[PDB]
């Protein structure tokens, strides 16, 4: 049929006009099974007979079907589909199974020849228009144009759903105590009534779609959950993922590698403690497609626990809107963190990962936090509510690092869980200066077009080394001179320094770094057992700096 | 009554902006809104063919119960500027912000009965989102005057003066400022003689259908946060090196901080808990150093063309200090904010100031926010009270937080 439904009037983008692409000649054979298709369509009302009055004209083609059955008639709507106007958006996400609430009754109806069933704006249909050329260009040939959704075009999708909307809204309206989902041609509509209340109210749809125009399947539903979706499997009880197999090769193309890590971050939704640092580290720099790369003892090693982790099958279960949420996140390896979410103890929801590194510097505490705001939105999403963390952090660990940070933090309702590892602050920066503690006045410089910089230090107690660099940042040689007041010195000591740089970075205290150096700092100061950094304005020429400064730039600078 | 015509910046084209993923009882409050709002005709359910997108969020009244809608227009604010801002502008008083009282009513409702040019309702297209995507989404546009534009208050400038006109004409001594669905009203009468004026005021309103609140500034209460210097009894050479260095920074700054004769002092290489003595220069020093440093930059002006930014740090304890500036460290005024989330306090310091600045400039300033960006994004509008919004980026604050300004 084609729907009665009202139609959706669409317009070209403002200053452009409609498509008028020549007809390229096709062959007798072509032009032969065009006719047969096109004549079947009209003789429908897809489609309608026009003249050459219409100045639009848009390309048409055809191609055999599987094994060379039946031809096609392809529309390169590429021109018209540039010329046409922008629409909303099909789907701005996409239903996640963990979402769904634990229903008794499932059934896929799917619709039949969707774009087809649909009118288009009449004022727009003399845009649609095609030509079936006769043979090696001679008779005018014939010319029509369309009545419903072209195919390929680009308002079909947007169009159809929305018009999918309104003939539903009556029969949603009349029946409240049931769901249907829109994707596509297909349809999902879920109750909690009986196979026999089910099917009864399943024919009531059909029924009410059929006065619409939309034809519909009678016994081959399809419903028969399992459920193959989006690349999940669903059943009334739980839902999971596709299978996931994994290769099993001798050698491993960076091409393999890929199809691997894209089946097991698929997997880590449901499947907990995936991890895949150490096989996406092979990946890291420009490498063929075919370049077959070897496995690392530790990459090698990581392939096996994901292996493990999925011989036996895992499954989720669905969504009950009365209990609460509650979401646990572990540590795994280091910069890497798993998280589970839950209604009933251990009956996960759906599982997760964080990784994301977040700049160079950053702590536990810091990473932490970013993982909750992401399941916290992530949680939002899927249920609409935020759920109560467990965290393996000491409500004092936490409670003393926001406090103390200058950037603004928050964190929802949370309890300490004792899972190993417990995140931690490595080591403080003392407030007050130490006394009786060998003060370092540091300090660096650099040749800015030879690269030769000398980071040296200077203390009150005599002591004064100063080594030469090669090739450095005169941030480096800041960042090198702090390294120096660190090495030949005390468990205790003061550093003074004019790098608000190095100032920074310290300040913040990163447990983890990008900068080869700054690790190397990290080290110490988790050795010493009370550092004071202060800062002064650098080259302003003040007691202890200024001494320093001079040779440390004495030349070489 | 006949409509204004509206047209965007030529060039520009209507906003197409993400909503922001809401939670469950945001969105039901919002499906009863909009369907009441609807029955009344103010907005109008709408189909694919409109590509544009603004969004919304719910927030609660002056801390009441029932849930209001908050449509975000600070996009399309933007693509109509010149509209509401030189064709249809409004005047903002100089008094206002040298009144003893200033009361804000929000005379939002008063939009929804003038309607909105047929041409320009479908760059008001927002969504209503649905849980788990379960939905396509509910859209509409509005047929009347929405509330965020800035647009509004323009267009309905000629019905407003009509009816404050007659308060105006009685009651000359006291300022009315309308900016952005709030009208400002000043006076420096005693609060009892203000807060009667005012009730006055709700009369004349109420007659052309206009509720009321509630809500007073105190404008003429309102000074600076001068530059902190310490004044202790004891010292180390740590404590005069910290001295030095806020000095120094002070100097790009309120010009003439001489710290020369201060710095120079007690200097070789000594170890920063040696406590030390006193200087007679040095007394005199700080003595105009703070002298200057509390009282306003000399050279800097409020510039009407350019933007005013808002910069604020966290200072510790629920502290937070800001400044408002057009060319960094030139501070047309700074301060201060205290008193139970990390987040919460900033939304709050956030709208005083975004207050302070409507009233003595006239227009919002654009915050450089000390907080992640997704944090912020997530939980803002649990706290959030006011009709409009700023604009504000995400920075990350330098160790500046020791000079507090
Ligand atoms: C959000 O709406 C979607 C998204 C996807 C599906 C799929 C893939 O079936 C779906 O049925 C729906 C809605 C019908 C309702 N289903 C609801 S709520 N729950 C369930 C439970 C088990 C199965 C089983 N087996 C399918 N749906």
């Amino acid at each position: 049929p084609i729907s009665p439904i009202e139609t959706v009037p669409v317009k070209l983008k403002p200053g452009m006009d409609g498509p008028k692409v020549k007809q390229w000649p096709l062959t007798e054979e072509k032009i032969k099974a065009l006719v047969e298709i096109c004549t079947e369509m009209e003789k429908e009302g897809k489609i309608s007979k026009i003249g050459p009055e219409n100045p639009y004209n848009t390309p048409v083609f055809a191609i055999k079907k599987k094994d060379s059955t039946k031809w096609r008639k392809l529309v390169d709507f590429r021109e018209l589909n540039k010329r046409t106007q922008d629409f909303w958006e099909v789907q701005l996400g996409i239903p996640h199974p963990a979402g769904l609430k634990k229903n008794k009754s499932v059934t896929v109806l799917d619709v039949g020849d969707a774009y087809f069933s649909v009118p288009l704006d009449e004022d727009f249909r003399k845009y649609t228009a095609f030509t079936i050329p006769s043979i090696n260009n001679e008779t005018p040939g014939i010319r029509y144009q369309y009545n419903v959704l072209p195919q390929g075009w680009k308002g079909s999708p947007a169009i159809f759903q929305s018009s999918m909307t309104k003939i539903l809204e009556p029969f949603k309206k009349q029946n409240p105590d049931i769901v249907i989902y829109q994707y596509m041609d297909d349809l999902y509509v879920g109750s909690d009534l009986e196979i026999g209340q089910h099917r009864t109210k399943i024919e009531e749809l059909r029924q009410h779609l059929l006065r619409w125009g939309l034809t519909t399947p009678d016994k081959k539903h399809q419903k028969e959950p399992p459920f193959l979706w989006m690349g999940y499997e669903l059943h009334p009880d739980k839902w999971t993922v596709q299978p996931i197999v994994l290769p099993e090769k001798d050698s491993w193309t960076v091409n393999d590698i890929q199809k691997l890590v894209g089946k097991l971050n698929w997997a880590s939704q449901i499947y907990p403690g995936i991890k895949v640092r150490q096989l996406c580290k092979l990946l890291r720099g420009t490498k063929a497609l075919t370049e077959v790369i070897p496995l690392t003892e530790e990459a090698e090693l990581e392939l096996a626990e994901n292996r493990e982790i999925l011989k036996e099958p895992v499954h989720g279960v669905y969504y009950d809107p009365s209990k609460d949420l509650i979401a646990e996140i572990q540590k795994q390896g280091q910069g890497q963190w798993t998280y589970q979410i839950y209604q009933e103890p251990f009956k996960n929801l759906k599982t997760g990962k964080y990784a994301r590194m977040r700049g160079a510097h950053t702590n536990d505490v810091k990473q932490l936090t970013e993982a909750v705001q992401k399941i916290t939105t992530e949680s939002i999403v899927i249920w609409g509510k935020t759920p109560k963390f467990k965290l393996p952090i000491q409500k004092e660990t936490w409670e003393t690092w926001w406090t103390e940070y200058w950037q603004a933090t928050w964190i929802p309702e949370w309890e300490f869980v004792n899972t190993p590892p417990l995140v931690k602050l490595w080591y403080q920066l003392e407030k007050e200066p130490i006394v009786g503690a060998e003060t370092f006045y540091v300090d660096g410089a650099a040749n800015r077009e030879t690269k030769l910089g000398k980071a040296g230090y200077v203390t009150n107690k005599g002591r004064q080394k100063v080594v030469p660099l090669t090739n450095t940042t005169n941030q480096k040689t800041q960042l090198q001179a702090i390294y120096l007041a660190l090495q030949d010195s005390g468990l205790e000591v003061n550093i003074v320094t004019d790098s608000q740089y190095a100032l920074g970075i310290i300040q913040a205290q990163p447990d983890k770094s990008e900068s080869e150096l700054v690790n190397q700092i990290i080290e110490q100061l988790i050795k010493k057992e009370k550092v004071y950094l202060a800062w002064v304005p650098a080259h302003k020429g003040i007691g202890g700096n200024e001494q320093v400064d001079k040779l440390v730039s004495a030349g070489i600078r | 009554i006949e409509t204004v015509p509206v047209k965007l910046k030529p060039g520009m084209d209507g906003p197409k902006v993400k909503q922001w993923p809401l939670t469950e009882e945001k969105i039901k409050a919002l499906v009863e809104i909009c369907t009441e709002m609807e029955k009344e005709g103010k907005i109008s359910k709408i189909g694919p063919e409109n590509p544009y997108n603004t969004p919304v969020f719910a927030i609660k009244k002056k801390d009441s119960t029932k849930w209001r809608k908050l449509v975000d227009f600070r996009e399309l604010n933007k693509r109509t500027q010149d509209f509401w801002e030189v064709q249809l502008g409004i005047p903002h008083p100089a008094g206002l912000k040298k009144n003893k009282s200033v009361t804000v009513l929000d005379v939002g409702d008063a939009y929804f009965s003038v309607p909105l040019d047929e041409d320009f309702r479908k760059y008001t297209a927002f969504t209503i989102p649905s849980i788990n995507n379960e939905t396509p989404g509910i859209r509409y546009q509005y047929n009347v005057l929405p509330q965020g534009w800035k647009g509004s208050p323009a267009i309905f400038q000629s019905s407003m003066t009509k009816i404050l006109e007659p308060f105006k004409k009685q009651n000359p001594d006291i300022v009315i400022y309308q900016y952005m669905d709030d009208l400002y009203v000043g006076s420096d009468l005693e609060i009892g003689q203000h807060r009667t004026k005012i009730e006055e005021l709700r009369q004349h309103l109420l007659r052309w259908g206009l509720t009321t609140p509630g809500y007073e500034l105190h404008p003429d209460k309102w000074t600076v946060q001068p530059i902190v210097l310490p004044e202790k009894d004891s010292w180390t050479v740590n404590d005069i090196q910290k001295l030095v260095g806020k000095l120094n920074w002070a100097s790009q700054i309120y010009p003439g901080i001489k710290v020369r004769q201060l710095c120079k002092l007690l200097r070789g290489t000594k170890a920063l808990t040696e406590v030390i003595p006193l200087t007679e220069e040095a007394e005199l020093e700080l003595a105009e150093n703070r002298e200057i440093l509390k009282e306003p930059v000399h050279g800097v002006y409020y510039d009407p063309s350019k933007d005013l930014i808002a910069e604020i740090q966290k200072q510790g304890q629920g502290q937070w200090t800001y400044q408002i500036y057009q060319e960094p460290f030139k501070n047309l005024k700074t301060g201060k904010y205290a008193r139970t989330n990390d987040v919460k306090q900033l939304t709050e310091a956030v709208q005083k100031i975004t207050t302070e600045s409507i009233v003595i400039w006239g227009k919002t300033p654009k915050f450089k926010l000390p907080i992640q960006k997704e944090t912020w994004e997530t939980w803002w509008t649990e706290y959030w009270q006011a009709t409009w919004i700023p604009e504000w980026e995400f920075v990350n604050t330098p160790p500046l937080v020791k000079l507090w300004y």
